[PDB]
């Protein structure tokens, strides 16, 4: 009866594509015909962020929009003050082997996770001085690949075991685990209001997970190589997905379907980073060319080029406030990006 | 203000200790080599580990790491048993690794093959390109033992045997027949086949069978290593 | 019976997904137009803030 | 839209005969994908076969396949073909096509995996008597 | 006479030539890189140090065969005389010792002992080098007072003095020179040591360590060519008595001789500047 499983899927799966077919009246570039092009958008380096050893693997703004926590393969997670490019901490990590750090939204907490398999959260306002390590957070079967902090005490982590996880801090057990990617979770944001995060695997698609149900909501396909970075609209019914297919995808959640595909002929490197300005009309996306590109979101079309990076682009981030944009490549080095007028 | 004053001026002085203690790390970080043991399960890497963990010293989760001291020259060894199959993804955590030490089973002749395709993926990734393999072909004692014996003659797999004569470089083993040396330097030509065919002037290819004498081992490690680190000096200084 | 479980699974997924209410494009895509221009000056890197303000000069 | 390799062919045939194995390919752009085929024998693991490049210059495959087998690769159909030579008992297995990681590389490594994205379902060939 | 003053001028001229030529491609195509937002390494910055600072000694020594021929009029004012000398002086010893910092530069690099004393230095290369400038001023310092004692004490009493300042400048030449080719023999040391430790160790070749030998040919074909050529003008100041009339253009030519000659050899050597050589050679053709 394993075919006739096989056949009732595939009989699903058309009829999906048809309510898609039916949904889909026009395409985002008819509608953003009329739009006056976002210009030529040239942001320069305002500081860079030097001290790392090794490679600079994944960074994450705080709150605050001045802290920034920046993790690199020698072993160091380094918690910047972008306003005076001084360090406040640098917390040495038993592994060090990290491609995931998270700032905790309250600025107390630190998270951070590999090739070891387990999630370390460091206190950082701790009742004595020194950084130590309050966590740590092991169940995953896998390299953890993203992992961020919806409160103080909830995190969900994404690892390479084609899991996704949610993990109360004090209890250090999994609550719910979010299960149904067929590859490597890579990259994983969360929604403005903490409900839904979407995650984006090896396996060329993205889910849409319910935390507190935990139940796969919708499941959007259409790249053709690993998912590697996600990223939320700032509206929460959007999300822009990077592939190593040198293209970038805007899903949207209510149509259940790809938008538009910012992608050029030039450019055949695969996608590392992807984020999302304020406003959500410019794409900054980071790229296995040493460099990263802006598009514009509601068009196609290529606004800009963030030229300045020896290696790729690992990390690429936007402020809360949508000030700065700090991108984070191999040559062990944060530059902040911010636009002159 | 003065409570601003005083702030940064504490500002600076953590960002000091803070650079102090990176020189410190950068130091040592500079004085020691990463090696990255790779194979299949069949490949003894694990025994590999454990002979120079308790050696020279070592660390003792996942990925069983270990540092040791060769002559005052340090070493941090380390194997990622702890994943998945899957490794286009975390594979990219090492393209800053002095070498891979890649460990080949060498002696079964139904996984040779798996094992030509593994150290044709690394050798031809994008952040594996300037990382030089020190490759291992591990359980020469069992391939000896099997090819006197018959049994099962290699020339059933890569037909290529059939047509193939001993290096005119050689360099048998004092006490060993031609037939052991034509089957041990035909693997080590497949590999070297699959290495040269492709990039040069960024990484390198070591070959070493590996014996039952550890020291020989540690040091055919560390000779590599000092090639690498040689050849990678040439490079930055633009005599390559 | 792994792939039996699978693909039950497989389907029972496909089948919580398939009876999801879908909206047009044209609506969702007119409310990310709609996000974009009304938050488009509040944006910083799109329109660069003045120095004066900027935190980073 | 969604990443699919059907594979087509493959039946009971008497040792020594032929049989053409189509994999069809659908959901991305099959020029610009190094494509390999991967057989899996009863009671075994996954073990590669062949490997055609992205223009079809460099094909490769093992001693068991290296003169009776041939791989083709037709851009303007989406089609992969692999053409099966003096078959032997020893072919019995399950192939797939595998489409490999990336595109514009020749660097891909999880094609024999044990759970692999872009990997047909796969035809059962049977070489009994 | 008129002979050997015609051909030491024709072989000033293509030193001039070759030098122009050398130290601009090196200059220009350093300078190229940087412009294009390409890789920017040391050995490229002590590159572009090394050929401004031997383009200027180039073009002072061609001014002063100028000012010998053209315009035979300044150059007996015993003031731009003195001038002359302490600003080519000058230029020299930081082009010379900027040549054996890179030296150190590249032993402090590339050779591999086990002596503690080389580790510590190995570590610190621009530091090491930076000293090494910093200190040999001391160098500078002496080798001035000494030219400027000679010189007045000639005026005060030229062509036997001439010949003095010469042999004490080439003196403080062959210091730097001397140091570079020792530390140049002790990299070739290192290199056949480690040769034979992986011959032992058993290890192949390939086609960029056969650049790399031919590189090394010619460094040490120049090092031995110019050291011959040096020790015979130097014998030839010192012994031959009959004070060698045509001794300005001998010295021109021989204090021309390295900013040139040394120039090719690094182009020939530095892997970026033989790809940029090819380019070119291809883009004429
Ligand atoms: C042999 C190697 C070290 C090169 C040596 C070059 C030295 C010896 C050369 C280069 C520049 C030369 C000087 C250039 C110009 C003049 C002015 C003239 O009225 C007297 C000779 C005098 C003062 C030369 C003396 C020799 C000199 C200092
Ligand atoms: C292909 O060129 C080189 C290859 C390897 C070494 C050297 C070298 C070229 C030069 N050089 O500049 O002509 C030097 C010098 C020098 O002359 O400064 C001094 C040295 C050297 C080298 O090795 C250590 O000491
Ligand atoms: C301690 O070993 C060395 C010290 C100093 C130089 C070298 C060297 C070792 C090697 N090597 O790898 O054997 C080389 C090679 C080569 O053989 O690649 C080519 C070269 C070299 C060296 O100097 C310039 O050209």
């Amino acid at each position: 009866e394993l075919d006739q499983l096989r056949q009732e899927a595939e009989q699903l799966k058309n009829q999906i594509r048809d309510a898609r077919k039916a949904c889909a009246d026009a395409t985002l570039s008819q509608i953003t015909n009329n739009i006056d092009p976002v210009g030529r958008i040239q942001m320069r380096t305002r500081r860079t962020l030097r001290g790392h050893l090794a490679k600079i693997y994944a960074m994450h703004w705080g709150t605050d929009s001045r802290l920034l926590v920046s993790a690199s393969q020698d072993g160091k997670l380094i918690i910047w003050d972008s306003y005076t490019t001084n360090k406040v901490h640098a917390i040495p990590l038993r592994s060090s082997w990290v491609m995931t750090c998270a700032y905790a939204p309250s600025g107390n907490y630190v998270a951070c996770g590999g090739l070891d398999n387990i999630c370390s959260i460091y206190n950082l306002k701790t009742r004595e001085g020194n950084v130590r390590v309050s966590r740590e957070l092991a169940g995953h079967t896998g390299y953890l690949s993203c992992c961020r902090f919806l409160d103080d005490n909830q995190i969900v982590t994404s690892s390479g075991d084609t899991t996704c996880a949610l993990w109360d801090i004090e209890t250090g057990q999994q609550t719910t685990t979010f299960t149904g990617h067929t590859g490597d979770v890579m990259s994983l944001s969360l929604a403005p209001d903490t409900r839904l995060f979407v995650s984006g695997a090896c396996d060329a698609s993205a889910k849409l997970w319910d935390v507190r149900e935990g139940m796969c909501r919708q499941t959007f396909t259409g790249h053709e190589s690993d998912i590697n970075a996600i990223c939320f609209f700032p509206n929460g019914n959007a999300f822009a997905t990077g592939s190593d297919d040198a293209t970038c995808r805007l899903f949207d959640l209510r149509a259940d379907q790809e938008l538009m595909t910012y992608s050029h002929d030039n450019i055949i490197c695969g996608i590392t980073s992807v984020s999302f300005s304020k406003s959500g009309r410019l794409l900054l996306a980071g790229y296995d060319d040493f460099n990263c590109n802006v598009w514009d979101a509601l068009k196609a079309d290529r606004a800009g080029v963030l030229a300045g990076h020896d290696n790729r682009v690992s990390c690429l981030g936007v402020t809360d406030d949508g000030m700065a944009v700090a991108t984070g490549s191999w040559d062990s080095f944060l530059k902040i990006w911010n636009g002159s007028s | 203000t003065e409570d601003q004053r005083n702030e940064e001026k504490a500002q600076r002085e953590a960002n000091k200790k803070i650079e102090k203690q990176l020189q410190k790390d950068k130091q040592v970080y500079r004085a020691t080599h990463r090696l990255l043991l790779l194979g299949a399960d069949n490949s003894g890497k694990s025994t590999i580990v454990k002979q120079m963990r308790i050696l020279h010293g070592g660390s003792g989760s996942g990925i069983f790491e270990t540092k040791f001291q060769v002559d005052k020259v340090n070493f941090h060894m380390f194997d990622v048993g702890g994943q998945r199959d899957e490794r286009r993804k975390w594979i990219q955590c090492f393209n800053d690794v002095t070498a891979i030490i890649f460990v080949v089973d060498s002696s079964d002749y139904n996984r040779l093959q798996e094992a030509l395709n593994d150290f044709k993926s690394i050798w031809n990734n994008r952040w594996l390109r300037t990382i030089s393999v020190i490759l291992f072909l591990n359980k020469q004692d069992l391939l000896a033992e099997k090819v006197l014996a018959g049994k099962s003659k290699i020339e059933d797999y890569f037909p290529e045997f059939a047509r193939y004569t001993t290096p005119e470089d050689a360099t048998p083993e004092p006490g060993e027949d031609p037939r052991v040396t034509r089957a041990k330097y035909f693997i080590r030509d497949e590999f070297l086949r699959i290495s040269t065919a492709s990039g040069d002037g960024r990484h390198y290819c070591y070959p070493h069978f590996t014996c039952a004498v550890d020291t020989q081992n540690v040091k055919f490690v560390f000779d590599a290593v000092t090639d690498i680190i040689i050849k990678e000096n040439l490079k930055d200084c633009g005599l390559f | 019976t792994a792939s039996i479980a699978q693909a039950r699974k497989l389907v029972e997924q496909l089948k919580m997904e398939a009876n999801i209410d879908r909206i047009k494009v044209s609506k969702a895509a007119a409310d990310l137009m709609a996000y974009c221009e009304a938050h488009a000056k509040e944006d910083p890197l799109l329109t660069p803030v003045p120095a004066s303000e900027n935190p980073f000069r | 839209m969604q990443v699919q390799l059907q594979e087509s062919g493959g039946g009971l045939v008497q040792p020594g005969g032929s049989l053409r194995l189509s994999c069809a390919a659908s959901g991305f752009t099959f020029s610009n994908y190094k494509m390999n085929w991967v057989r899996q024998a009863p009671g075994k693991g996954l073990e590669w076969v062949s490997d055609i490049s992205q223009s079809g210059a460099s094909i490769s495959y093992t001693g068991s396949v290296k003169g009776r087998f041939t791989i083709s690769r037709d851009n303007a159909k989406n089609t992969l073909y692999l053409q099966m030579n003096s078959l032997k008992p020893e072919d019995t297995a399950v192939y797939y096509c595998a489409r490999c990681p990336a595109p514009f590389t020749r660097d891909c490594f999880d094609v024999t995996s044990t759970t692999y994205a872009y990997r047909g379902q796969g035809t059962q060939v049977t070489v009994s008597s | 006479g008129g002979v050997i003053k015609s051909i030491f001028t024709f072989v000033l001229i293509v030193e001039f030539i070759i030098g122009n030529l050398g130290n601009s491609f090196i200059a220009l195509v350093n300078c190229i890189d940087w412009v294009k937002g390409r890789k920017i390494s040391s050995v490229d910055r002590i590159l572009t140090a090394l050929a401004i600072s031997r383009i200027s000694l180039v073009w002072l020594i061609f001014g002063s065969w100028c000012v010998s021929v053209f315009f035979p009029a300044l150059f007996a004012t015993e003031k731009m005389f003195r001038m002359l000398t302490n600003i080519w002086t000058v230029i020299n010893h930081f082009s010379v010792w900027l040549a054996t910092g890179l030296g150190t530069f590249y032993f402090l690099k590339i050779a591999n002992f086990s002596n503690s004393i080389f580790l510590y230095l190995k570590w610190r290369v621009k530091k090491v080098v930076l000293v090494l400038l910093l200190v040999t001023s001391v160098f500078l310092f002496l080798n001035i007072a000494l030219i400027n004692i000679h010189i007045n004490a000639s005026i005060n009493g030229f062509t036997r003095f001439s010949s003095l300042i010469v042999l004490t400048s080439t003196v403080f030449i062959f210091i730097p020179f001397t140091l570079s080719l020792a530390m140049f023999l002790l990299l070739i040391f290192s290199m056949w040591k480690h040769r034979k430790k992986m011959q032992h160790t058993v290890k192949i070749s390939g086609d960029a360590s056969t650049k790399a030998h031919r590189g090394v040919k010619s460094v040490i074909t120049f090092f031995l060519l110019y050291a011959i050529f040096s020790l015979s003008f130097f014998i030839s100041v010192w012994t031959s008595e009959r004070l060698e009339e045509n001794l300005i253009i001998l010295s021109q030519v021989m204090g021309m001789a390295y900013p040139s000659c040394h120039s090719c050899v690094l182009i020939l050597g530095n892997k970026k500047l033989r790809q940029a050589s090819l380019s070119v050679l291809l883009w004429l053709r």
